[PDB]
Parts: C-alpha cells; structure tokens; sequence
C-alpha cells in the first residue's frame, strides 16, 4: 500500500524489486486486472490497456533485480492503483495526479 | 537371519537434479554451425534405445517445474555464442536511484556462416532415468498415468521464435491448452498443434523485404480447432475473438525467427484476426540487423544481409497466446519470447529421477 | 553406458507391481543381463571414443560404490540377502500380509524413508558386533 | 580384474595350480590405439563383474576354485578322473563337454536355489 | 574417484589398533565418497591425450581395487572390511599378550614385527579355505 | 524373364590406382 504523487505529464517510477539478481520474470496489472507492462524472457512487452503507448520501463535495471514501470504524460484517468508480481509478491502501489 | 532383509534392485526412484549431457547426431565435417557445435559437445547417440514401458504406475509429472528445461536454455546460449558471433555486441555491465551502467560495446570477428537447427537429444548420466508420460491427454501437470523410462527423449530441435512455435512436435488428440493456470492473465498459455500448418518464408530478387505465405484454409479450421476447446474453459458464452499483439518489443509483437543466419521479422496481424460466435495470406517480413539478443540482456548488431535467394519452408506447430481478462468476450492476443517455453513445450512430457536400488523390507529368515 | 548402465535402468522394470513380483525378478534378470569422410572417421575414433569411456567407468564406479556398501552389511554380492538386527515394530507398525500382498515398493519406501538412515546404522553395528566377538 | 589370465595354460595341474599364483601427428598414433587398450580393459573389467555376479547366484563368488554339490550324470563324458588331469589341455574340455555345459549351469542354479530354502528351514 | 579413498585409508595411522580398526568403522562410511571449450585442431590431439592420461588413472584405481578384492574372496572373505576366519594363531608369529597389542601398539608396528611371517599367514588361509571346500 | 539390366551413368574420372598393405585387426574382448 504505497502512495505516489505526480502533477501531469511528468515520469514517475513506481518500483518493485526481488532479491536475486538474475532477471526473473515479472508483470504488472492494474485494479481490474488488465495488464500494464510485462517482462517475457529477455524482451519487454505491454498489454492492451490504455497505457499501452505511455507505459515503459529501464531494461538495464532488470538484471539487478530492480523491475521498475515508467509512466510518461500523466492524465487524470491513470488515478488507479497498481500491481506487480514478481514471483509471490504482489506489491500494490497507487498513483494520483 | 531374524527380521531385517535388504534387498539389491528394487524398483525405488527419488526425484533429482543432475547434469544432462547433449548426445546429439553430429556429423563432424560439416560447417553448419551446429554440426561443429554438436561435434565438440555431444556423443553419438545410441543406435538402439531402450525403453521400459512401465505398467500400473501414476507418476506425478510437472513441466513448470521441471529441471531440464534450465539445462536445455543453458545448452542453446552456448550454441548461439560460439556460432553466431556478432559485429557489434551492446550488453550493459551495472557495476540507491541509478547504479552505474556502462554499455560495454565487444566487437569481434564475424563473418557469416549456415545454420539450421538440428535434433539434440538429452541424455541422463548413469544411475539416473528420465520418465515419460506416454498418455495423449496430459494437462502438462498433474498424475500422468501411463510411464515408460528411458535413456534420453525424442530428437528436439532447438529453433527460437516469437509469437510461433515453429518446426517442433506435434500433439496427437487434437489440440492441447497447456499452461500454469488460466485465471491469471500472466501466464503463457502454451497451445500445441496437431496439424503443421506449413508457412512459405522467402526473400526474392529492397533486399530487407521478405514475404511469408500460410494458406487461408489451414488456418481457418486450425484457428477453428482451437476456438472449440477454450469454450470449455471459458463457458460456453463467451464469443471469443483473435486480435493483433498489444504493443511492445519488436521481437515479440512480430513473428521473430531467423533462416540461414538471417533475423527476419514477420507480421501475424492478418493471422490472429477473427472473431468467433457460438487464398495464401501473405506477412510483410523484414529481416532486420540490429536485433535484441535474447540470450541476456543486450543488442547486436550483424553483417548485411546475404545474396540470393533465402526459402524458409517450416511447420507451424503450436502457439503461445495470451488472455485477456475482461469485464464479457475473452480476447487472445499472442505473445512469447521467454525462449524456455519453447523448450518447455517439448521437454513437458519428461522427468528426470534417481534410481536409488537398494531397498530394506522385514521378514521371517 | 553400453556396459552397466543398463543394468541400473532395468531394475526399475517391474515398479507398481508387488513386492514379491520384483523378488521373483531379482535374481532372473541379472543372469540373462549386464560414411565416406576422414574427418568424422578421426573424431569418432579420438574424442567420442573418449567421452564414451568416461561414461563406461562411470557405470562401473557407480556399481562398485553399490556393492561396497552391502560389503560393510555383510552381504555384498547376494541380491536376497537377510541379517541379524530384528525389526522394530515401531517401523510404520504394519501387518506383514499387508504389506507383502498389497504394496508397490514406491509406496513401500514412501513409508519407510522417514528412518533409513536408522536402519543403515544398525546394519553396520550389527555386522561390526558379529565378526568382534 | 583379467580378461586373458593366459600364461601359457597346456597342461591342467599345472594349469590350476598357477592359476592360484599369477592370477591371485604423430600423436594420431598414439591416441587412437591409446583408446583401443583402454577399450581393452574397461570390458575386461565389466566382463568380469558380469561373471561374479554368474557365480554369485551359483553362491561361488570371489572363489577362484569353488567345489558345490552337483555329480556327474552319466552321458557328462565319462573319462577316468586321474588320466583327466595328467594329459589334456584345458582346451579339450569344451571339445569334450559340448551341450553339457548349459545344463551344468542350469543345475547350479537350483543347486544354491534350493539350499538358500534349506537353510531357510 | 576410487583412487580418493585408497589414500583415506591412512587418516588412522599413529593410534593405536583397537581405535585404528574403530575409525575404520566411521572409515567405512567415508570410503562410499570436465573439458568442453573451443578446441581447434591442434588442441583436439592434445586434450585427448590429456584425456587418455587421466582415464588410465581412474581404470588403475578400479583395476587395483579389484585386484585387492579378488586376493580377500581367496581368503574367505570378499567385501568384508573386518574379517576373521578359521585359522587358529600360531605361537611362534612374535608372541605377545593381547592387552599388549591391541593398547600399545601403532598399525606400522606389525609391520616390523610379523612381516618375516607375513607370507606363511597367507599360504595358511588358502589352504584352510581350500580344505574347508 | 523378369530380369532387365539397368544401366545406371555417372561421372568417371582417371584415377591412380596402386594398394597399400592393410592389416587386419580384433576389437577389444577377442
Ligand atoms: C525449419 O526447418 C527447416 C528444415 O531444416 C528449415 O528450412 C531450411 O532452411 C535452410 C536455411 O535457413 C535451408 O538451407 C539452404 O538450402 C539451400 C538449398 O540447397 C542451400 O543452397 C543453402 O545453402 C546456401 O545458403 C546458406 C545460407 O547462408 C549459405 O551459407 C550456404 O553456403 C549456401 O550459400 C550459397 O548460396 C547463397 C544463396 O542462397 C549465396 O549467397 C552464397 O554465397 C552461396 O553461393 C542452404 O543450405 C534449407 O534448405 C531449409 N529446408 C527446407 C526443407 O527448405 C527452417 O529454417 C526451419 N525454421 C526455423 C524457424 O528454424
Ligand atoms: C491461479 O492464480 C490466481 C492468482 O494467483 C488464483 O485465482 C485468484 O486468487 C485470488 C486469491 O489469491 C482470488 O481473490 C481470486 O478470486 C482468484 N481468481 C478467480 C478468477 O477466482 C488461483 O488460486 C490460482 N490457481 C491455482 C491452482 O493456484
Ligand atoms: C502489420 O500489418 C497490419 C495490417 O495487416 C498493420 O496494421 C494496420 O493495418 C491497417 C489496415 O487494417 C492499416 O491501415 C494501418 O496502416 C496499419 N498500421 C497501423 C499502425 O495501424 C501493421 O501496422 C503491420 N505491422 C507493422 C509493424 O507495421
Ligand atoms: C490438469 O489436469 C489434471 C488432471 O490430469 C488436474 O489434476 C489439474 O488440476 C489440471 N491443471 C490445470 C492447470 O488445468
Ligand atoms: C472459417 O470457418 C468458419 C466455419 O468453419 C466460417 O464461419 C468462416 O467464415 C471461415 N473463414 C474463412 C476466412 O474461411
Ligand atoms: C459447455 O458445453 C459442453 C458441451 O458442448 C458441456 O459439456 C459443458 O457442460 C458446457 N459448459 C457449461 C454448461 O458450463
Ligand atoms: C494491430 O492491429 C491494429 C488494428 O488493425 C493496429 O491499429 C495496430 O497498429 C496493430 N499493431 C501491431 C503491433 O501490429
Ligand atoms: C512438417 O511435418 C511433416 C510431418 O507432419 C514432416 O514430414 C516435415 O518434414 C515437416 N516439415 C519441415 C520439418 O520442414
Ligand atoms: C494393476 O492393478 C490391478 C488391480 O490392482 C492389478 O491386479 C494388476 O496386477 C496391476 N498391474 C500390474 C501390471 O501388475
Ligand atoms: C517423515 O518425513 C516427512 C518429511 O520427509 C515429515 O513431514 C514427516 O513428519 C515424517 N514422519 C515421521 C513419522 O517421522
Ligand atoms: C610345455 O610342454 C613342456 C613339455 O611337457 C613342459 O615342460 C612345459 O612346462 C609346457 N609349458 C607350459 C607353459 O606349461
């Protein structure tokens, strides 16, 4: 249950992270499920919801273990919150413009 | 003589994790960069394989935990590296809020060189057995109930796709929906074949301009195969419907094999648009060269590419899709790319275990 | 691998089947049982002649470290082979008909694994206590 | 671990009794028939384990000379035992016990077999 | 691998007999316990006889272990680590009191005390598993 | 009269043609 704050348009990382630094697979769901950004293998990928062309993400950070989602131009509608699943930990961050 | 026996080759075997090796059918002359791979790595493999058929025994099998798909994805990295060595190699190194990552640029010696994938083989060290579920209806995990043991499994060949698992090994019932556990809409919902829906891949004489020809026909009843059995998954209502990739990485929202040391990128938008109530199609490919490896982490960058023409006939045997949890009509866009569930979607039917043969039972001596 | 390594997979026919079909197996089954280029003729002769010797002498090390350890039992080469130490009743506390008509040695050993380490001790005392005195 | 234990084997009391004794580049050359004397005596190893394991069940195991408790049947080439040792090679026994050599093995078999119930008893 | 517990033998040495043949015991349990780079054309011939090299070595420590083990099943015993037989001890074999030998004395002892004896023991335990067969 | 003799063409060109002593040799166990 964390808590981030943007104004607009600005890039936010919100950031779960593993202890094992080896690159393990994790996504990223919003409250009604749909998926927001994924890791598959080596490549990233998105799924079909609505910040499906903002969403991103640093790759270089993966073999770290550090999985972070980057969010560029902040509206109103993105005020959810937000799910990552790494193995077992679902981490729920939520946002507020 | 009282009351404790032991006994020397009694059938007992305990779940392990051992070292694989390859034994592949390498031909040792050859320049195709997996016959000089597979010649300094592998054995010969066995002209007459002996299989027991194991009779009354429900083995408890599991492929998303299973080991010697890890020993499978570490084999292949080691196959890539030593064959297809590229011009320009861009993997980051990472030596909080920003650690230091340098993007080590290795450059070496490249020129190119054939490669077709050929059938490896996988076989256990002495000691050890693999087990195989010989049953035609495997849910992928679960109590398999028809075993057989044997040395090493069927000849895989180790290809490397996105969005199409091409060139493998077909099902036998009709088409099967293996995954982890479909409420999850984070797993990839492997799917096998039981027809090889043929795909015609050429460059012609833009030398960066390919064309891949799959027949309408085929892939009607193919797609209409698979629509039949997620229904009853899904319940019977749901008017599910194909759709185009979401978004992404190029080598996953487009159909990422490569042919005679060649990256090409294909375009399945055509192939998964349909929705479903209750002639050939042609792909714009490209053939890229700055590709993002998916060994580790990086890019490459390679030669230009070759003269003439490039045909790259092969079988569509499965997919990998992936749901999409609605609100309702259950929309399967595909995906893929971790490249260990196209080993996992023919190491699925395997097990490795350790025979421990001496055992202790009590009677009247 | 064409030498004893076939011989550890074919004990493990007969798995599912009761405890005495696989004695009446034990001792029957290790009677009956135990291209024009130079290039390929040079590596099939050097180094896949090599890596096929050091799977053979693994067999080997792998049967030897087998049949040493009955040898600190007292056994070491009977295939049936019963000893001294008497069975604890508190060892899965089962009925000996139950056990022998109606049990696959999977299932068997599910049960007893608990303590085989116990079991392992006793036999070594067993046989160092029988050739002291 | 032999696979030849030859030295010269004619005569069989001295056949017996000295079984008791004895038995008791250029770098293709020289790797590829380094392989072939390393095929030599890995089999000649392995064939040995699968001949203790043979007397074994015949309860003659690791014993080189075994006596059991099987006699002759009288079509087992019935020579006089005395002349049998002084002149033959071990050599004409095989010529000299053709089929019998089979059902010698057969009724070792059952002679342990039903000693191991004997016992039992 | 077999040629690792030929030497852990010797972890016994300098105590005395009765503790010596007690570790053995322990010794026992203790006696139950890779090249594919790049290799060119000139490294192909080179690392096989680094290969043949150590493969005469491993098959020396199975062929020693076998030729041990065929001279003790002579013996009446084969697999047996502690093993007694039906000999009775002559007197003359450096007599001495079994409190004083089996408490004071180091294993190298006995070999300067009986090794002008040590080949007529053995001739004696073939015979008597001779005539006891 | 079922026979009928195939002819079968390929390429030939001029060889030498001088053998060399071949020893004959038994594998491991003979
Ligand atoms: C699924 O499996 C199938 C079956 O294996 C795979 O399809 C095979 O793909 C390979 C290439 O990817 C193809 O091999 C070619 O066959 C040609 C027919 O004989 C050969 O002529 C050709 O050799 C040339 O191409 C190589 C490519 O670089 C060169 O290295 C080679 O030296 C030859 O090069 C000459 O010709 C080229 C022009 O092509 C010229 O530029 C050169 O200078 C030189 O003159 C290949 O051997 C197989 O024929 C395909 N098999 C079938 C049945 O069609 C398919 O790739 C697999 N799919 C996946 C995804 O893995
Ligand atoms: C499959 O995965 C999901 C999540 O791990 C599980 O299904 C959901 O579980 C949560 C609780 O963790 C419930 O609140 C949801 O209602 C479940 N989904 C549905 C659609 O009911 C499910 O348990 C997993 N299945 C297995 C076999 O592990
Ligand atoms: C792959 O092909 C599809 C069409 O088969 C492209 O998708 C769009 O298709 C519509 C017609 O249905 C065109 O009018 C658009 O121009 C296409 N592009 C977009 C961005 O909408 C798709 O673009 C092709 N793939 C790639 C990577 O370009
Ligand atoms: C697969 O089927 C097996 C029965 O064979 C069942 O036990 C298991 O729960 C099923 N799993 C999934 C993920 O469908
Ligand atoms: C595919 O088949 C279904 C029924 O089998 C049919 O409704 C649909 O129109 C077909 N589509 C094509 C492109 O043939
Ligand atoms: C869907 O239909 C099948 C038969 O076509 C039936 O067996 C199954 O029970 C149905 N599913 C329901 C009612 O959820
Ligand atoms: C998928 O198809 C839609 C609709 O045709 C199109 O707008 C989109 O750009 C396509 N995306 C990809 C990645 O093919
Ligand atoms: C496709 O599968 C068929 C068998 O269904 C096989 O004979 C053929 O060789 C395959 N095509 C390939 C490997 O290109
Ligand atoms: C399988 O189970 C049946 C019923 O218990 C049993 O009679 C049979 O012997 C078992 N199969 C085998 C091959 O033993
Ligand atoms: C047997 O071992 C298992 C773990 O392997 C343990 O969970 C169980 O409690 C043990 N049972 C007994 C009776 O010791
Ligand atoms: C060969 O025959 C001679 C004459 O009988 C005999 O003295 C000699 O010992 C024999 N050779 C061997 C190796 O026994």
């Amino acid at each position: 249950k964390k808590v981030v704050l943007g104004k607009k348009g600005d890039t936010v990382e919100l950031t779960c992270t593993a202890s094992q630094k080896k690159s393990i697979q994790f996504h990223w769901k919003n409250s009604n499920q749909i998926k927001i950004l994924g890791n598959q293998g080596s490549f990233l990928t998105k799924g079909p919801s609505k910040l499906n062309d903002r969403a991103d993400s640093r790759r270089s950070l993966w073999d770290q273990g550090n999985f972070p989602l980057i969010i560029k131009n902040l509206k109103i509608e993105d005020s959810d919150t937000y799910i990552c699943e790494v193995e077992d930990q679902k981490e729920e961050v939520q946002l507020l413009v | 003589n009282l009351w404790v026996t032991v006994y020397y080759g009694v059938p007992v075997w305990k779940d392990a994790e051992t070292t694989l090796f390859c034994a592949s059918d390498a031909k040792a002359y050859e320049t195709e960069k997996h016959n000089v791979w597979a010649t300094h790595a592998c054995v010969p493999t066995d002209p007459n394989p002996q299989e027991i058929h194991l009779e009354n025994v429900t083995e408890e099998f599991n492929m998303w935990k299973n080991n010697m798909v890890e020993q499978m994805h570490t084999d292949i990295i080691s196959l890539w590296d030593q064959s297809l060595k590229p011009c320009v190699k861009l993997t980051p190194l990472c030596v909080y809020r920003l650690i230091n990552c340098n993007t080590s640029a290795i450059t070496q010696a490249c020129p190119k060189v054939s490669f077709e994938p050929i059938p490896i083989h996988y076989c256990a060290p002495a000691g050890f057995a693999i087990l195989k579920c010989k049953d035609k209806k495997f849910n992928g995990t679960g109590p398999c109930p028809s075993v057989s043991t044997v040395q090493c499994t069927h000849g895989i060949k180790p290809v490397v796709s996105t969005q199409l698992l091409l060139n493998g090994s077909l099902a036998e019932e009709e088409v099967m929906i293996r995954s982890e556990n479909i409420t999850n809409n984070a797993k990839n919902i492997l799917v096998q074949f039981n027809t090889p829906v043929q795909i015609n891949c050429t460059r012609p004489n833009d030398i960066r301009q390919a064309h891949c020809n799959v027949s309408k026909a085929t892939w009607n009843e193919t797609l209409g195969k698979v629509v039949k059995q997620l229904r009853k998954h899904f319940g019977n209502n749901t008017i599910i419907r194909f759709a185009n990739s979401s978004g992404g990485d190029l080598e996953v929202t487009t159909h990422s094999f490569n042919c005679g040391g060649e990256f090409f990128y294909c375009n399945t938008s055509g192939l998964f648009n349909s929705t479903w109530i209750s002639d050939s199609i042609t792909l714009p490919c490209r053939i890229k060269q700055i590709i993002n490896m998916w060994q580790r982490i990086g890019q490459a960058m390679y030669a230009p590419p070759i003269q003439g023409v490039i045909r790259c006939v092969s079988n569509i045997t499965g997919l990998i899709l992936t749901r999409d949890g609605g609100s309702t009509t259950e929309t399967f866009r595909p995906g893929g790319g971790d490249m260990r569930d196209n080993w996992r979607s023919e190491l699925y039917k395997y097990k490795v275990v350790k025979i421990e043969p001496l055992g202790v039972a009590p009677t009247r001596c | 691998a064409v030498g004893i390594g076939a011989v550890f997979l074919g004990f493990l026919g007969a798995a599912g089947s009761t405890m005495g079909a696989a004695s009446m197996t034990l001792t029957v089954q290790a009677r009956n049982l135990l291209a024009p280029e130079a290039q390929q003729h040079l590596l099939k002769l050097t180094v896949w002649g090599i890596k096929q010797l050091q799977a053979r002498v693994l067999a080997v090390e792998r049967y030897l470290r087998d049949q040493q350890l009955l040898g600190i039992w007292g056994c070491s080469g009977k295939l049936i082979c019963c000893t001294n130490v008497p069975w604890n009743s508190s060892w899965s506390n089962r009925n000996l008909s139950e056990i022998w008509d109606n049990m696959t040695w999977l299932q068997w050993d599910k049960e007893i694994s608990n303590y085989t380490q116990i079991i392992y001790g006793l036999l070594e005392e067993s046989q160092n206590q029988q050739e002291k005195n």
